[PDB]
C-alpha cells in the first residue's frame, strides 16, 4: 500500500526477481492497484536541502445540504428585498 | 513481525469512536450471520452429507 | 511600563505543519482549561479564577469541592441579586438539566432599570433588535447558555454562605454599568449588526474554524461542550464576537474584563479569593492581574530566525557548486543549469530564460569566474 | 535502445518504473459487448454483470 | 564549531556497499 | 557498480574536506544564529515516521 | 428561539451513521436474498472503514462468494 | 546609474537586520517575548 | 551619503537578511489583513498559513503575494505557486533574478 | 409520551407496528459493482487514509 | 493595568515633566503645519516663536494654542494671551486648573 | 472612577519622560544631536 511513487519504487522486495526465485504471483499483488495518489493538489518547491512537497487543498469535499441551506439564507433574503423593492419602486 | 519489532508502528490512526463502535459491531455481525448461514446449509445438505 | 503580552490568542502551533493524526493539541482537558491560580506576592494573596459556561455539572461539582476544601477569605461570583433570590428558591436540584429546566425564570433575572420616556423608549427598541440579531448570530441551544448563570454559581454562593464568608455580587454580563456603556456607544442597529455579521467571516480559516466549533456543539451537548473549552477555543469565540460587533465587544469584554480585575484586586477583603466569573473575562483578568502583580511568565526571546537554518542552505549552494565543478571538469564543459534542484516556477525546462549565474563588471573583475568551472583547481578546489 | 530480455534478472527490474501498469479491465471475458452511449464510448470499459 | 565540522562530515559517508 | 562505488568514494572525500567559507560568516546572515537552532511549536503528539 | 430549531443543525446529519441493530436480531433461518446483502452490506462497509488489511482481505475474498 | 539604486532607509534597514537580535519593534503585541520591547503606540 | 552597493544579487547573497526582510513584510501585511488573528502571533521561518489540516486560504496568500511584490520589487506569478508559509516565499524570492 | 406508552401492549396497536415494520424490511435492495475492478479494485480505493500507518511507509534510509 | 494616581493637579506637581510635554507637542505642531522652518530647528524651553524683532505670527501661535489644548484637554483663551514662546505656554497650562 | 483617567499611552509617555535624557525621537532631522538618534522614516 503505497501513495507516493519515490517511496514505492524506492526499496521494493516484491520485484520479478524475488516473486520468480518463489513462482507465485498473487493477483491481489498486480502492480495497478499499489500505488495511488491523494487526488489533492501536490506540487515541488526547493527547500533549504532538497526537493519540499507542498500541499495545495483549497475546499473540503464533504459538505452536507444544511451548511449549503444556512449559508444561502443571507442571499435568499436579498433576493426577497430586491424584488419587494423593486416592486415598490 | 521482525521488522514492527525493530522499528515499531508507524503511526497513530487517526479514528472516530463512532467508527471504532461501529467496526466492533460489524464484526461480530459478520460473524454471527456467518453462524447463522452455516447452520442453514448444514439444515439444506442434510441429505447429502 | 505597558507590558504587551499576547491577551487573545487562538491560533495554536502555526508551527507544526499538523493534520492526520498529528493535531495542533488537545481541547479537552478538563478541570485545567477552567481553573487559574494567580499570586499577588507584594500582599501575600492568592486568587482561584474559574471560568465557567454555567453548562457543566461536573464543573460544578468541581468547583462546589473547591470552595469547601480550599476555604477562601471571599467568594466573588458573577451574578446578582435577583438571579440570587430565584436560584436560592431553587432547591432539590443537583444536576444541570434540572437547573436548565428553569432558564426562563432565571433569565427573568436580566432586569433592565431603565426609565418609560421617548429616548429611553427608543434605546430599549433598538437594544431589544440588536439582541434578537446577535442571538441569531451567537446560535446557541438551551443545554449550552454561558451567559444564564447556573450550578456552578449556586454551588459557590451556597458553600460560601455555610462557611460565613463574604460573597461579592459581579453582575451578570449585562448589568446597569454595561447597559449604560451601551447607552453612550449610538452604535446600536439590527440591520447594521446583520449585514456586519454576515461579513464577519471574510476568509475561508474563519469560516471553517467557525463550522467546526458549532459543529462540535450540534454533536455533543452543552455539559460535553462546556469541558471541551480551553483557552484557545475561548479566545476564538471573544475575536468572533469582536469581528460581528466590535464595539459592543470592547463594551463587554474588555471593559468588564477591566471591572473585574478592580473588583478583584481592590475591592475584595483578600488574602484568598475564589472568583466565579465566565469563561471569556478569564484572559483579560489574568493578564491584567499579571501584569500588575509582574507574576508573569519569564520571556523566551523568539528570534524570527532562529528556526531557520541557514547553515542548511549554504552547505547545499556548496555541495551543488562543487557537483557542478566536478561534474564539468569531468566532462569538460560548463553546467546547464545552476540551478540545485528543478522545479517548474521559472519555466526554464521549456522556455529561453536560464538560471545562469555569470556576474561581473568588467574585464578585470576578480568574480567574472565564479559559478564557473574554471574557478575551481584540478583538485576540485574552491579558489583559483 | 534497450533491448529487454525474457528473463528475471534484476537489470530487467530496473526499468519496472517504465511502464504503466497493465489495465485488468479488457482481461478475461466481457458479458457486454459495447456500450450504445455516444457520450460514454471509446473512453469508458464495459461493465459487468 | 566543531561540532557542525562533525555532524556534516558525517553527512557524507559512503556505505561499504 | 565496482567504477560507480569508486566515483562515490572520491566525490564523498571530496565534499567532506571542503573548505566552507560560510562558517566565518556573519550569524544570522549567512549562518546559523550564535544561539543555535530553535523550535518555537509546543507539538502535543509524536511526529508520525 | 427561531436559530434553536432552524439554524441549530441536528446532531444526526453530522455524525457518521450507528448500525441498525434492530435489522440482524431476529433472523429467518434462511439464505435469502434479505440475508445475503446484510452479510454484502456489512463486509463492503466494513472494508470500506477498516484499518485492518488481513479482515479486509478475508472480507474481499467473502464479498466475491 | 551604474549601481542599482537603493533608498537610505533601505539601507539603513539592511544595516539593522545584519544584526543578530533584529526584531520588527513595531508590532502591537510583544509577539516576539523580546526583553527591550516598548509599545509603539 | 550611503553608497548602493555596484554588486547585484545582493538578496542572494545574504540568505538570513531575506529571510528577515520576507518576515517583516509578511507580518506586517497579515497584521494589517487579518488583526484578529496574527497580531498575537510570532511569524518566523518556519511559520506557515494554512489551517490545521493543511487546507490553504487563497486570500490570505494572495495578500501575501501583494506584500512581497511590494517589498522586493518584484512578480509573483500567482498562477504557479501560493505562498502558504514563510519557507515558499523565500523560495520565490530568491528564485526571482531580480529582487531588490 | 404517556399514552404512547399506554397503548404499547395493545395487540392491535401492536399489529399496526407490526405490519409497519414488515412494510419497512419489505424491500432490501442489493447495490454491485459492476466495474471490471469489482471488490478489490474498490476495496483498494478506499486506503488512503491508511497508507501512511504502514511499515512499507515508515522512513527507513539504505544509507 | 497601571492605575492612574488618585492625588489631582500632577501637572503642577512635575515642572519638568509638564515642560517636557510642551515641547514635545509644540514641537510636533510646529514642524506638522511649518515644516520648511520649524524641521530643524530645536525647541527648547527657552525658545520663542517671533521674528527677530519681536513681531509675533498670529497663526503659529494659534496652531500652538491648539496642540496645547488638544495636549493637555484644556481650552486656552486665545484672546486673553498669546502663546509666543515655550515660557508663555508653561505659564499658560501651570496657570489652568484642570490640565491632564 | 474617583481617580481621574489617563490613558495607558499617556503613563508611559510620563515614565518615559522621567528619564533626564528624554528627547522626542521622532523627529526627521537629528535637531537635538543626540548621539544614539535614528532616523525614523
Ligand atoms: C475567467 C474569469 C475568472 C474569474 C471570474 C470572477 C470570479 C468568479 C468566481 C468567484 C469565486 O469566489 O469562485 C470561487 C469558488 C470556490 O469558492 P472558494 O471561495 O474558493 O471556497 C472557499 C473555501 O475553500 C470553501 O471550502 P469549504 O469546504 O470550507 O466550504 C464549503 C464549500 C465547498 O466548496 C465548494 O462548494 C466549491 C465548489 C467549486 O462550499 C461553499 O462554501 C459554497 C456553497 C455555500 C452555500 C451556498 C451559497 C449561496 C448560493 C446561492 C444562493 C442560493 C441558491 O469557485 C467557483 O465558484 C467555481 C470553481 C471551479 C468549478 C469547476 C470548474 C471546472
Ligand atoms: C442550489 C443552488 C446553489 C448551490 C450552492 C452550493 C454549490 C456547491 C455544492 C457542493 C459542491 C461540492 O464541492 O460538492 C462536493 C463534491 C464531491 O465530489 P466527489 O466526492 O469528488 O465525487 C467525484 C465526482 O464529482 C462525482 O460526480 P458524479 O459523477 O457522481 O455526479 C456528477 C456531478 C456533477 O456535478 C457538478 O459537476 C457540479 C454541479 O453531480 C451531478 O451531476 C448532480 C446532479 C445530478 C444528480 C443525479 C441524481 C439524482 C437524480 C434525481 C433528483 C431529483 C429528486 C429525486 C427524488 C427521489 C424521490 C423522493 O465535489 C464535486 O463534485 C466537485 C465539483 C464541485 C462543484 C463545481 C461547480
Ligand atoms: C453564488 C453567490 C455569490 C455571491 O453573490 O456571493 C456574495 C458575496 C459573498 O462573498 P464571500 O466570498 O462569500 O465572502 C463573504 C463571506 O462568505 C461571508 O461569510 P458567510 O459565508 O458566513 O456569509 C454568507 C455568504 C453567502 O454568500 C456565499 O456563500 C457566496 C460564496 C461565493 O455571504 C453573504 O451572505 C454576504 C453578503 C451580504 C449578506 C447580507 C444579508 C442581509 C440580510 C440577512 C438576513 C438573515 C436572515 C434574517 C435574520 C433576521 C434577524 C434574526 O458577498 C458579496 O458580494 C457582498 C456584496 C455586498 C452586500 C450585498
Ligand atoms: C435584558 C433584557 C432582555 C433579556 C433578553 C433575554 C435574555 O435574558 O437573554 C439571555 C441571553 C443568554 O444567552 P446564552 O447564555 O447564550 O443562552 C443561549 C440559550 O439558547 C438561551 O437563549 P434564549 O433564547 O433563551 O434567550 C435569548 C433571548 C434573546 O432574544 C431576545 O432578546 C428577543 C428580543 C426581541 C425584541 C424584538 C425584536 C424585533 C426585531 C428583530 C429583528 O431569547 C429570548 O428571550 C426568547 C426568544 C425571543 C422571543 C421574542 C421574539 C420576538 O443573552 C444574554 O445574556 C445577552 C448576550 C449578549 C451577547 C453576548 C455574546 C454575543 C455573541 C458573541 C459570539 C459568541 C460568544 C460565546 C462565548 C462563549 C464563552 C463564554
Ligand atoms: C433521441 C431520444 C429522444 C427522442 C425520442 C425517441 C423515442 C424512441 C422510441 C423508440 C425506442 C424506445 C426504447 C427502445 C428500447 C431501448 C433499449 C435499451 O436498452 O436502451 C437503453 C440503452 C442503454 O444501454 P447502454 O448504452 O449499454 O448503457 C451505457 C451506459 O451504461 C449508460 O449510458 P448513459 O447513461 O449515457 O445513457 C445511455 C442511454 C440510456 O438509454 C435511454 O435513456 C433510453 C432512451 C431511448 C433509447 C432509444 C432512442 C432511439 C434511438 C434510435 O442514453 C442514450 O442512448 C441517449 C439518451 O440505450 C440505447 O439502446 C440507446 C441506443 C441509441 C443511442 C444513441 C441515441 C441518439
Amino acid at each position: 500500500m503505497f501513495r507516493w511513487l519515490f517511496l514505492y519504487w524506492y526499496n521494493s522486495t516484491d520485484t520479478p526477481s524475488a516473486i520468480a526465485k518463489v513462482n507465485l504471483w498473487s493477483y491481489i499483488n498486480l502492480r495497478l492497484f499499489k500505488a495511488r495518489l491523494s487526488s489533492s493538489i501536490a506540487y515541488y518547491i526547493l527547500g533549504l536541502n532538497n526537493l519540499e512537497l507542498k500541499k495545495l487543498k483549497i475546499f473540503y469535499k464533504n459538505t452536507y445540504f444544511d451548511y449549503i441551506y444556512l449559508k444561502s439564507i443571507p442571499c435568499l433574503f436579498l433576493i426577497i428585498f430586491f424584488t419587494n423593492l423593486y416592486l415598490f419602486l | 513481525k521482525q521488522f514492527e519489532e525493530r522499528y515499531g508502528r508507524a503511526g497513530q490512526i487517526n479514528i472516530s469512536k463512532v467508527t471504532y463502535s461501529t467496526l466492533i459491531d460489524v464484526e461480530k455481525a459478520v460473524l454471527k450471520m456467518d453462524r447463522l448461514f452455516r447452520k442453514v446449509a448444514k439444515f439444506e445438505n442434510r441429505a447429502f452429507i | 511600563m505597558i507590558s504587551a503580552r499576547a491577551v487573545h490568542r487562538f491560533l495554536r502551533n502555526p508551527n507544526l505543519e499538523t493534520g492526520a493524526a498529528f493535531r495542533a493539541g488537545t481541547r479537552f482537558d478538563p478541570f485545567k482549561n477552567t481553573l487559574t491560580v494567580l499570586k499577588d506576592p507584594q500582599n501575600g494573596r492568592t486568587l482561584y479564577l474559574i471560568g465557567t459556561t454555567n453548562s457543566s455539572t461536573l464543573l460544578a461539582n468541581r468547583t462546589k469541592d473547591l470552595v469547601q476544601k480550599e476555604k477562601p477569605d471571599a467568594v466573588f461570583v458573577q451574578t446578582n441579586k435577583e438571579w440570587w433570590n430565584l436560584a436560592k428558591n431553587i432547591q432539590d436540584v443537583k444536576c444541570q438539566q434540572e437547573l436548565n429546566r428553569y432558564n426562563d425564570l432565571l433569565s427573568q433575572a436580566y432586569t433592565l432599570s431603565l426609565d418609560n420616556t421617548i429616548r429611553n423608549l427608543v434605546f430599549k427598541a433598538k437594544f431589544y433588535s440588536w439582541l434578537f440579531v446577535i442571538n441569531w448570530f451567537k446560535a446557541f441551544p438551551d443545554d449550552f447558555h454561558p451567559f444564564i448563570p447556573g450550578l456552578e454559581m449556586k454551588f459557590a454562593i451556597e458553600e460560601a454562605n455555610k462557611q460565613n464568608i463574604p460573597v461579592v455580587l459581579g453582575g451578570l454580563e449585562v448589568d446597569d454599568v454595561t447597559l449604560s456603556a451601551l447607552k453612550v456607544e449610538p452604535r446600536l442597529d439590527p440591520f447594521s449588526q446583520l449585514y456586519y455579521g454576515y461579513r464577519a467571516l471574510h476568509n475561508s480559516f474563519w469560516r471553517r474554524e467557525h463550522f467546526d466549533n458549532y459543529a462540535t456543539l450540534d454533536v455533543v451537548g452543552g455539559e460535553a461542550y462546556a469541558e471541551s473549552m480551553d483557552r484557545f477555543r475561548t479566545n476564538w469565540f471573544v475575536k468572533y464576537f469582536e469581528k460581528l460587533a466590535p464595539y459592543q465587544k470592547k463594551i463587554i469584554v474588555d471593559q468588564k474584563d477591566l471591572d473585574l480585575f478592580y473588583a478583584l484586586y481592590r475591592d475584595t477583603p483578600g488574602k484568598k479569593i475564589v472568583a466565579v466569573v465566565n469563561q471569556w473575562h478569564v484572559p483579560g483578568i489574568e493578564n491584567h492581574w499579571k501584569s500588575a502583580t509582574n507574576t508573569h511568565e519569564p520571556l523566551k526571546a523568539i528570534n524570527p530566525i532562529g528556526d531557520m537554518d541557514i547553515n542548511k542552505y549554504m552547505e547545499s549552494q556548496l555541495v551543488n557548486d562543487t557537483l557542478r565543478a566536478f561534474v564539468s571538469k569531468v566532462g569538460k564543459t560548463e553546467p546547464a543549469t545552476w540551478k540545485n534542484y528543478s522545479t517548474i516556477y521559472h519555466k526554464d525546462n521549456y522556455e529561453a530564460e536560464r538560471v545562469r549565474h555569470v556576474a561581473f563588471v568588467d574585464h578585470k573583475d576578480p568574480h567574472m569566474y565564479h559559478g564557473l568551472p574554471q574557478d575551481y583547481d584540478d583538485n576540485i578546489k574552491p579558489k583559483h | 535502445l534497450v533491448r529487454l530480455r525474457n528473463e528475471y534478472s534484476p537489470e530487467m527490474d530496473y526499468y519496472l518504473s517504465n511502464f504503466h501498469p497493465y489495465e485488468m479491465q479488457e482481461m478475461g471475458e466481457s458479458d457486454t459487448t459495447v456500450l450504445m452511449s455516444p457520450y460514454k464510448y471509446a473512453s469508458h470499459y464495459e461493465y459487468t454483470q | 564549531d566543531e561540532a557542525y565540522l562533525n555532524e556534516v562530515r558525517q553527512r557524507y559517508v559512503t556505505p561499504d556497499m | 557498480f565496482k567504477r560507480n562505488l569508486q566515483m562515490q568514494r572520491k566525490v564523498h572525500d571530496i565534499l567532506q574536506k571542503m573548505d566552507r567559507p560560510y562558517l566565518r560568516g556573519v550569524p544570522g546572515v549567512t549562518k546559523n544564529i550564535s544561539a543555535g537552532l530553535q523550535d518555537y511549536s509546543a507539538p502535543v503528539s509524536k511526529k508520525s515516521q | 428561539m427561531i436559530w434553536k430549531y432552524l439554524q441549530r443543525t441536528n446532531r444526526g446529519n453530522i455524525i457518521q451513521a450507528g448500525l441498525q441493530h434492530r435489522k440482524f436480531e431476529n433472523l429467518p433461518f434462511k439464505q435469502n436474498f434479505d440475508n445475503l446483502t446484510k452479510a454484502y452490506d456489512l463486509r463492503m462497509w466494513y472494508i470500506s472503514n477498516s484499518p485492518h488489511e488481513a479482515k479486509n482481505l478475508e472480507y474481499v475474498n467473502e464479498l466475491e462468494a | 546609474r551604474k549601481e542599482l539604486w537603493r533608498s537610505q532607509d533601505a539601507l539603513q534597514e539592511e544595516e539593522l537586520m545584519v544584526n543578530e537580535n533584529w526584531y520588527p519593534k513595531n508590532t502591537q503585541y510583544n509577539i516576539y517575548n523580546q526583553p527591550d520591547f516598548i509599545k509603539p503606540k | 551619503y550611503n553608497f548602493p552597493e555596484y554588486r547585484t544579487g545582493g538578496v542572494q547573497a545574504n540568505p538570513g537578511i531575506t529571510a528577515k526582510r520576507i518576515i517583516k513584510c509578511i507580518g506586517e501585511r497579515l497584521r494589517k489583513y487579518d488583526p484578529a488573528r496574527w497580531e498575537n502571533v510570532p511569524i518566523t521561518f518556519k511559520t506557515h498559513f494554512r489551517d490545521e489540516n493543511g487546507y490553504s486560504d487563497v486570500a490570505t496568500s494572495i495578500q501575501i503575494h501583494d506584500a512581497l511584490e511590494r517589498e522586493f520589487g518584484i512578480d509573483i506569478k500567482d498562477r504557479l505557486a501560493l505562498v502558504t508559509d514563510v519557507e515558499t516565499a523565500f523560495y520565490i524570492v530568491m528564485s526571482h533574478h531580480d529582487p531588490l | 409520551l404517556f399514552l404512547i406508552n399506554n397503548y404499547k401492549a395493545y395487540k392491535i396497536n401492536t399489529f399496526f407496528l407490526y405490519i409497519y415494520i414488515y412494510l419497512n424490511n419489505l424491500n432490501i435492495i442489493w447495490y454491485p459493482i459492476f466495474k471490471a475492478y469489482s471488490i478489490f479494485g474498490y476495496y483498494k480505493s478506499t486506503r488512503l487514509n491508511f497508507i501512511d500507518t504502514k511499515n512499507e511507509n515508515i522512513k527507513r534510509i539504505k544509507y
